[PDB]
RNA sequence: CAUUGGUGAGCAGCGAAGGAUUUGGUGGAUUACUAGCUAAUAGCAAUCUAUUUCAAAGAAUUCAAACUUGGGGGAAUGCCUUGUUGA
């Protein structure tokens, strides 16, 4: 027999992300 | 060391506890306002904790006859059969023929 | 060009035009904001359904797009429009007379960049607002600092700083004050794209030859360079699952994945988007997943995934090639012929000039499919013969359908271009049907028709002949000859009784059909260019050649109405469902609605872009027209 | 942050040989052994019978 | 449907019921699947009955007792509409408590319905068993819990617990505490021996949909799609009561010890895996084991329940337990 | 997906944990030497005694193994378990297992290896956990009863399905099975990684280097049709060819030579790629055997390329390199060989390079042209190079001498090229 | 003479750098498209907790409660209902 290549159902786990909207700040 | 320096980014003063997303930067349960340099250093470390640091950024940079050459030109070229050369000699076992 | 009966609704069958789309996380999940000319559409990135559509058509095309959590910013001609859930929430007019090229939003600041190298900064009035509105300042790029501006970026952890990648160098501005804190050394090429990496400090710059420069901004020095030779780089995205990968998307359609730990080339994907219409205009790795979304100006949007390895321990030395998860699309080229399939006004066939016949959906725009052309095994026990490298059928220039036998034999006839037979198509299975219908005197099929009962298909040729074929059996039944010049329209009554044919010798011939007599011969002035029959009332309309519409009562066999008033040739036209109006679109860029009782024009629209087909729905809610440029179908309501 | 859980070794609770009777661990928490007097009364009544 | 977990007392096997017909009995460590039934009446709950060899499921109306393979043994007629099942396993009594509001104790070893009690206060909303005691706490829509026993027509004791109905009760292993949770967004820790409430939490943000007291006195509460766990709430000191937040670094409040919110689900029930430290949550789309690093007890006993119990050890042992079954009639308070 | 299939993948996860006394005799009775019942009766302390004795024998034969006595074969290694350990710890244990399997892949016809690796099999379940490194190590013994044994115990990974058919059999696997293993592709990626690791830790030998050679040859032969398969199999074999050259074992270098030769005669590679092939070959050439093989190889590669640019000069650097590595008397005795490989294209490329870069050894040029029988267009190119050389240089005696050699053979071509340029 | 029954060896005819049966896997459709989570007029999405507790409001059938049973005879002891003796 050869090698089997069959596709498995892809489901989207989540991941974190940075934020610009913290990244900017304010003078005094 | 870097190649630029930001006078207002050091003289600024920023709060923390006003936003859920960044209450977790603090080291004490006292501090509420940090200046810009320590804010930026905390924030860099959090970026590290979000997206961990790899090998390709950090450990490796690009900086008679060599040894690397076969691998290098393989990296460069993408379709390695010589076709473009006006080969003058009809190559064997696969004919190229079009019906008119 | 305000009208009194019809009003515009939306434009079906557009997915992207080539502006780089924008993406937006929303929580744990992703959406995709693409722009189609003067609108933007928003797709569930997991399954690609049409969530939202921009509410009102913007005054000009959209130059730039960007998205964030709930808001999406489009920068058309001069202004920036902030929209939430589609509806316009803020206008933001930039105090200049030059168009807005690029646009980047980070923190408190929105940053818009015009074309005469200037950067406008809009700052939130208070950070408990949700999008910025105070004008802050206006940073400018003098020609000695850099070339033209190419993109705006904001790398992580950079407080109040803006990375402006110009055509020769990269600048760093301190946008709160606005002192140019940093300039990079001049790159010896043209910079074409830029994109920030999920490592710190590092922006990946793609030049105009195959050279991607990983450039470290805190130090200001290159750390890596990667040479594709002879390609034009047009996209860069950094796979951030944890496997250090890169997708460079060239402007020829190649999409080349690099493995940056092991300095290798993982893969190529070749012709995923067309070389002509732009190649790969955007190609992004969704943040956290092995999913890439690519989109190109051939009106298509695609999604490719990465399966995990086959090997247990060896892991990330055996990398599986990336396969194809899912996609939507439309025509690449403008459409050629449209026709409503069914009498709920659900589905619409439409053939387009890239030879492809889609069937669109008016309700849900995921139900729309392309009708495949995979031939059937020849019924004779022989071999069907064509070039082994396959290509689509010639452009489908006439098309007629009946829904009365759907499921039991074929029910579309199509007539291709510079081609001498018709092809029966299917509509249930959505596939090429098993019969091809010749014309039997060497004459290019000029028009086709189908009986009401769905048994017979008439194929008028261009040397006058009429051949009639059974559709269950594809087999030739009858063949009349009355015309001598081309035959440009065929029709049959709903009692299978009287047949009408109109041909360029200015003849309308009426036949009986149960028996085979010739029942009359009417002669007009000019050549006859199109016939539309209307069945319930037995009236039909012949678009003549002398710029006139002539309505004829197909029973008493005489001309009943004559609609003058056009000024150039008449492209296409259609009776109402109730037999009362004619809509007719003509090459002076007008569409007119005529009333047949009073015999006179009661409406007219002047269109900026010539209309080339016009078709009512059968259940008479809508009017679908199609235009000379722009891939879509324009849908219109019915105030009557 | 000292996360430690229960890690039972199989080689502690089942013998690697084949000819060796699988060991019984014990624990005398009366909470684990609930019905003292009813259980023993029924062993007395069974023994009588 | 939404699912429902039951770990076999031994620790090894698991039984999941759906809500449409999907019942399955598995081994979960070796992955091997014992049985699988696609019966289409809405099942509610299930239990193992003594081994992995027998189980009993509620159904639309009756109770069906199946084999280890799902060949139906019996159709229990007299248990009409049993929304709740339990098995009290030294006395061998299958206990159902209904929607009729009748409580039936059934001896699954000889096949003879021991007792048929009338709980008059309406359809039983919750049910748990004192394990040290084998006495059934049924919690009733008045807001009152009631302790029964098979040889007594009247409730042994009534315990006015909540205002409005009683969602779920769960009793300690040591037989000495009871946490109950109620639809007026409440949760109360009672001291069953001496029958005094220790201490009570009176405003949860959404009703306590379930509770469970582990094999180490640790408490798990579940409120919709949230699962919260408090450690050392089953003490008498007033300084134990489960708070949700520490008012600025106050070392007397008992902030939770673990937490997990599922996002779209809604947790149906929950149990603790017996001798490993996990708790199994059963929800609308499956099963999950959350690793809870204090939860179960480490060092079990082997003359009662091995988790490594072979085949011969099983069949010898069960005839020993049958031979020594306590009468139905013992069960005092 | 079904409850059955999710449970199946659970059991695969917890595949080596003894949850029962029955399962524990299944696991523990799989073993390399003994039969089932005897193996399942004995215990870890006995197997360790046998293993320590055998590793002392192997340390005598090969002295690298004392480190493994320090770290995987101790009394502490009696005690340790594999399933009770966190993932960092498991990764390290698999590093030590992989390094052991390398540094005794070469001794697998020896009862001491049988006994020592049998302790690794039973205490650490290498036949379940890292089988891919087990099989890629002991692969080339594919007839010896030892490999039949190893198949009989192992559970075959997803890339070894050909043997999945052959498992548990008295016949061995056959050569065409091994070729079809390699003729799938993702296996070629895997095997290449194993060889890079093998090279970098320096444990190669003629037996297995022959076997890998014979399989890369045979893969190119079976793919000799599907030009897309060939064009996509270029980077993998040419990566191995480069790394295997950059090694310092003459056996490595001969294997890389034969791979390059077969691959370039099966596919027409570009000129720049044959040039860099020569660059790497020469630039790490030392040994005598490799010198002879490398000469044959470069002649064959240049004979393969054909088109335009057919017969040009080597560049300066490659020419100078070739001169350092090879004397003109060495190339002259090579042309004095009896067998005489067809080497005309390289000879005339070399000659044009001499006459454009050295301008002295023209006596040597006449020697070379006396030795070999070139072709007409090579004559034309050489004669025109010499014409230009004459018109840039003093009409020297040896340049004259070359000219009357061609006058001896083909006055008329001299006349024709003269009509191209001159009188 | 048939065969409307197999198994084959061959033509005519069809016929563009091949053709014909069989089968695994994934994607999209199958109802008519308004985005994610939470304690929800809002925040989060890099985080809910070192304001997450308070106050208020909130306690009939003083127990309606198996509308839920295959048929026929019954019921020691149970259970149940009505009476009753002694506290």
């Amino acid at each position: 027999p050869k090698v089997v290549r069959e596709a498995k159902k892809v489901e989207m786990t989540e991941a974190r992300a940075y934020n610009a909207d913290a990244d900017t700040a304010k003078a005094a | 060391e870097a190649a630029w320096i930001d006078s207002d980014d050091e003289k600024i003063k920023v709060p923390i506890l006003v936003t859920n997303k960044t209450k977790k930067l603090r080291t004490s349960y006292n501090e509420s306002k940090i200046n810009g340099v320590h804010y930026i250093n905390r924030l860099r470390s959090q970026f590290e904790k979000i997206y961990p640091r790899p090998k390709w950024v950090d450990d490796e940079s690009d900086s008679n006859g060599d040894i690397n050459a076969l691998t290098k030109i393989l990296s460069t070229t993408y379709n390695y059969k010589d076709t473009l050369s006006n080969s003058k000699l009809l190559p064997p076992k696969k004919l190229d023929i079009v019906r008119l | 060009k305000n009208s009194k009966i019809f009003s515009p609704f939306r434009i079906i069958g557009n997915v992207s035009n080539g502006v780089p789309f924008a993406t937006g996380t929303l929580g744990s999940t992703f959406y995709i904001v693409t722009c189609v000319g003067k609108t933007f559409q928003i797709y569930d990135a997991n399954t690609l359904h049409l969530l939202f559509v921009s509410e009102k058509e913007t005054p000009s095309s959209i130059v730039a797009l960007s998205a964030h959590f709930h808001y999406v910013y489009a920068a058309y001609e001069n202004k920036v429009g902030i929209y939430k859930r589609g509806i316009e929430e803020h206008l933001l007019e930039l105090e200049t007379d030059a168009n807005v090229e690029h646009l980047c939003i980070f923190g408190d600041y929105l940053c818009a960049s015009t074309d005469d190298n200037s950067i406008f900064i809009y700052k939130k009035s208070d950070p408990q607002d949700k999008y910025p509105s105070e004008f802050y300042t206006k940073l400018t790029v003098t020609e000695i600092q850099g070339g033209e501006i190419v993109s705006l970026q904001h790398l992580a952890t950079y407080l109040n700083k803006l990375t402006v990648v110009t055509k020769s160098n990269v600048l760093l501005f301190n946008v709160r004050t606005g002192k140019l804190v940093f300039t990079s050394n001049e790159f010896p090429d043209q910079i074409t794209t830029a994109e920030p990496a999920p490592v710190l400090d590092i922006i990946a710059l793609g030049t105009v030859t195959g050279e991607v420069i990983m450039f470290n901004m805190r130090k200001g020095k290159r750390i890596r360079t990667i040479k594709i030779p002879q390609s034009r780089i047009s996209s860069l995205s950094f796979r951030t699952d944890g496997s250090s990968h890169l997708s460079v998307g060239t402007s020829s359609g190649d999409l080349i994945f690099y493995d940056l730990d092991r300095r290798s080339r993982i893969h190529v994907l070749k012709n995923i988007h067309r070389e002509s219409y732009g190649g790969v205009t955007q190609a992004t790795f969704l943040n956290g997943q092995p999913i890439i979304v690519t989109s190109g100006g051939d009106n298509s949007l695609k999604e490719y995934v990465f399966d995990p390895s086959l090997s247990q321990g060896s892991g990330d030395v055996v990398v599986q090639p990336p396969r194809y998860l899912r996609s939507r699309g439309g025509h690449s080229q403008p459409p050629s012929y449209i026709a409503f399939a069914d009498s709920q006004s659900h589905f619409m066939l439409s053939a387009s000039k890239d030879r492809s016949l889609w069937s669109f959906s008016l309700r849900k725009d995921a139900q729309s499919q392309e009708m495949s052309q995979r031939l059937h095994k020849k019924q004779d026990g022989g071999r069907v013969g064509g070039s082994t490298i396959k290509s689509k059928f010639p452009e489908i220039v006439a098309l007629a359908i009946e829904n009365a036998r759907i499921g039991e034999w074929e029910n579309i006839i199509t007539a291709h271009k510079d081609e001498k037979f018709a092809r029966t198509w299917d509509m249930r299975n959505k596939r090429v049907g098993r019969w091809t219908f010749d014309t039997t005197d060497d004459g290019f099929v000029k028009s086709v028709a189908m009986s009401q009962c769905g048994n017979f298909g008439f194929i008028g040729s261009s040397n006058g002949s009429i051949t009639i074929y059974n559709m269950q059996s594809g087999i030739l039944r009858k063949k009349y000859k009355l015309h001598k010049r081309a035959v440009t329209g065929i029709s049959l009554d709903g009692m299978n009784r009287k047949m009408v044919s109109c041909g360029l010798d200015g003849i309308v011939g009426f036949y009986d059909f149960n028996k085979s007599t010739l029942l009359g011969k009417l002669k007009l002035d000019a050549p006859i260019t199109a016939m539309v029959y209307h069945r319930s009332s037995d009236l039909f309309a012949l678009a003549l050649d002398d710029l006139s519409i002539v309505v004829i009562d197909a029973v008493t066999q005489r001309v009943v109405r004559q609609l003058w008033g056009h000024s150039n040739r008449i492209t296409a036209f259609d009776f109402s469902p109730e037999g009362r109006w004619i809509v007719s679109a003509s090459l002076d860029s007008t569409i007119r609605t005529w009333d047949l009782p009073t015999g006179g024009c009661i409406d007219g629209i002047i269109v900026d872009n010539v209309a080339t087909n016009v078709k009512f729905s059968p259940n008479g809610d809508l009017l679908a027209t199609t235009h000379v440029t722009g891939n879509g179908i324009c849908i219109w309501t019915n105030r009557a | 942050m000292k996360i430690k859980t229960i890690k039972r070794s199989a080689d502690d609770y089942v013998p690697v040989k084949s000819t060796q009777e699988s060991q019984m661990p014990r624990n005398l928490n009366p909470e684990l052994h609930p019905f003292e007097r009813a259980r023993e009364y029924t062993k007395a009544l069974n023994a009588t019978k | 449907g939404p699912y429902h977990i039951k770990y076999a007392k031994n620790g090894t096997h698991l039984l999941i019921t759906g809500r449409k017909g999907h019942v399955a009995s598995m081994d979960w460590r070796k992955g091997q699947l014992r049985a699988e039934l696609f019966l289409n009446e809405t099942c509610h709950s299930a239990t193992y009955l003594q081994n992995e060899q027998y189980f009993a499921v509620a159904q639309k109306k009756y109770t069906f007792i199946y084999d280890h393979e799902g060949t139906e043994l019996h159709r229990l007629k007299q248990h009409i509409e049993a929304r709740h099942l339990d098995f009290l396993p030294y006395h061998y009594l299958l206990v159902t408590a209904g929607e009729t509001g009748w409580l039936k104790y059934h001896d699954v070893s000889t096949g003879q319905l021991v007792s048929e009690l009338r709980t008059k206060a309406g359809p039983t909303m919750a049910m748990a068993q004192n394990p040290w005691n084998a006495v059934m706490h049924l919690g009733h829509s008045n807001g009152t819990v009631s302790l029964w026993s098979p040889s007594m027509p009247e409730p042994l004791v009534k315990l006015l617990s909540a205002r409005g109905p009683v969602n779920s009760i769960a009793i300690d292993r040591s037989g000495y505490y009871m946490a109950t949770t109620g639809a007026d967004r409440s949760m109360k820790i009672w001291d069953i021996r001496n029958f005094k409430q220790l201490h009570s939490v009176e405003s949860l943000p959404t009703p306590g949909t379930n509770v469970s007291i582990s094999d180490t006195g640790l408490l798990a509460l579940s409120r919709g799609p949230h699962v919260t766990l408090w450690k050392d709430a089953l003490k008498l000191s007033g300084d134990s009561k489960p708070c949700f937040g520490s008012m600025g670094g106050n070392p007397h409040r008992n902030t939770p010890y673990m937490s997990h919110l599922f996002a779209g689900n809604k947790v149906e029930n929950l149990g603790f895996v017996p001798f490993e430290d996990l708790l199994g949550v059963g929800h609308q789309t499956g099963i999950t084991n959350l690793i809870v690093p204090g939860a179960g007890e480490a060092n079990y006993d082997a003359l009662e329940l091995n988790p490594f119990e072979t085949k011969k050890q099983r069949q010898e042992q069960e005839v020993r337990t049958l031979l020594n079954k306590l009468p139905a009639d013992t069960i005092t308070l | 997906s079904s409850l059955s299939d999710q449970l199946a993948q659970v059991a695969s996860n917890n595949a080596t944990v003894a949850l029962d006394r029955k399962r524990r005799q299944k696991l523990h009775s799989a073993s390399l030497i003994y039969n089932s019942k005897t193996a399942a009766t004995q215990d870890y302390d006995f197997i360790f005694e046998n293993a320590s004795k055998a590793l002392e024998e192997l340390s005598q034969i090969e002295p690298k193994f004392a480190i493994f006595s320090r770290t995987l074969f101790s009394e502490s290694s009696i005690s340790l378990d594999r399933n009770v350990q966190t993932k960092e710890e498991i990764k390290d244990l698999d590093n030590a297992i992989n390094a052991y399997l390398l540094l005794a892949s070469s001794k697998w016809y020896l009862a001491p290896t049988l006994h020592a690796t049998e302790w690794l099999v039973r205490r650490f379940q290498i036949h379940v956990k890292n089988t891919e490194m087990l099989l890629l190590s002991t692969l080339n013994y594919y007839q010896t009863p030892v490999f039949k044994r190893i198949l009989s115990i192992i559970k075959l990974p997803p890339l070894f399905n050909c043997l999945s058919n052959f498992v548990r059999s008295e016949k061995p696997p056959t050569a065409l099975t091994m070729i079809k293993l390699f003729n799938d592709m993702d296996f070629l990626k895997l095997y290449t990684s194993y060889l890079d690791q093998c090279i970098k830790h320096n444990a190669t030998y003629t037996n297995q280097l022959l076997f890998t050679t014979c399989c890369f040859i045979n893969v190119v032969a079976f793919n000799s049709n599907n030009d897309e398969k060939l064009n996509q199999l270029v980077p993998i074999l040419l990566e191995i060819s480069a790394k295997l050259l950059a090694s310092k074992s003459k056996d490595c270098q001969i294997a890389a030579h034969t791979i390059l030769v077969v691959f370039a005669t099966a596919l027409p590679l570009k000129k720049t790629i044959i040039l860099a092939a020569m660059e790497t070959i020469l630039s790490n050439l030392d040994a005598k055997e490799a010198k002879h093989s490398a000469l044959l190889t470069i002649c064959k590669l240049f004979q393969t390329l054909k088109g335009q640019g057919n017969v040009d000069q080597l560049p300066s650097k490659i020419f100078k390199l070739f001169d350092s590595k090879f004397d003109t008397v060495s190339i002259l005795t090579f042309l004095d060989k009896e067998d005489k490989p067809v080497c005309d294209k390289f000879i005339t490329s070399y000659t044009r390079s001499i006459a454009r870069y050295d301008r002295s050894k023209l006596n040597i040029i006449l020697s070379l042209l006396k030795k070999i029988r070139l072709e007409r267009y090579e004559v034309r190119l050489i004669i025109t190079d010499l014409i230009y050389l004459s018109e840039i240089l003093e009409d020297k005696s040896q340049l004259v001498e070359l000219f009357e050699y061609f006058i001896s053979i083909n006055e008329d071509l001299v006349l024709k090229c003269l009509k191209s340029l001159g009188l």
